[PDB]
């Protein structure tokens, strides 16, 4: 019994970034070294609060950030970066083993075309902190109030009152 | 030996076996509110402990 509330259609009507898997992973380096803040402060919000009906304003930024560099790589280095995503896109599983020199055109190109280095092995996946602003849910499973634990067992032991008390034993 | 002897004998003996006798009462009042309502140091039962739990952030978020 309860209102299950749900934020209406104008909140999650968000640009909607369009590209395809492909093309997402051709950029995956380059895009997780120049956008972790908006990505990071979201998936703390999300971990956090545990309530994907509050975080939806980082999820906004989060996209409004990835446009911006799609724009920016779209603006400054087209032609290497479609070559590089149309060769991971042939591949059954987008492996990056065999499109290596597409790879070393597109990292050149954003090298000396928007001052980017992609992350060497093992950087991308080190914990960050992030300085986010909003306050820490002080209830995030919105648990209720616990039981009161059981009176407490204290106090000095004297022997049993008339020894065993049961039937005739007297001791 | 003389009457006093007896009659101090039966005080002692008759104020002992009262006093276990209301003991056993209580006994079985006592045992009857405790497993009845369980607020009490015996009868309780096993529960899983907390300290199993983990909390660690998992692969999903909103686990």
């Amino acid at each position: 019994p309860g209102i299950v509330e749900l934020p209406t259609l104008e909140d999650l009507k968000v640009q909607e970034v369009k590209v395809s898997s492909s093309v997402l992973k051709a950029a995956a380096h380059h895009y997780g070294a120049q956008c972790d803040k908006p990505n990071k402060e979201f998936m703390l919000c999300r971990w956090e609060e545990k309530d994907p009906r509050r975080c939806l304003e980082e999820g906004k930024l989060v996209n409004q950030c990835a446009l911006d560099f799609f724009r920016q790589i779209k603006r400054h280095c087209a032609e290497p970066f479609t070559e590089y995503w149309t060769c991971i896109d042939y591949s059954g599983l987008q492996l990056f083993r065999h499109c290596r020199k597409q790879q070393a055109k597109f990292d050149e190109c954003v090298l000396d075309k928007l001052g980017w280095v992609r992350p060497d092995l093992g950087e991308l996946s080190k914990v960050t902190k992030v300085k986010t602003d909003r306050p820490l849910p002080e209830n995030p499973y919105h648990s209720r109030a616990r039981p009161e634990p059981n009176p407490e067992a204290e106090g000095d032991l004297k022997p049993a009152k008339h020894g065993s008390r049961l039937f005739f034993w007297t001791m | 030996d003389g009457p006093e002897k007896n009659y101090e004998k039966t005080m002692a003996i008759l104020q002992i076996e009262a006093e276990k006798a209301e003991l056993r009462l209580k006994e079985l009042e006592v045992r009857r509110l405790m497993r009845a309502r369980g607020d009490g140091p015996w009868y309780q039962y096993p529960t899983i402990d907390k300290a199993l739990i983990d909390h660690s952030p998992k692969t999903t978020p909103d686990n």
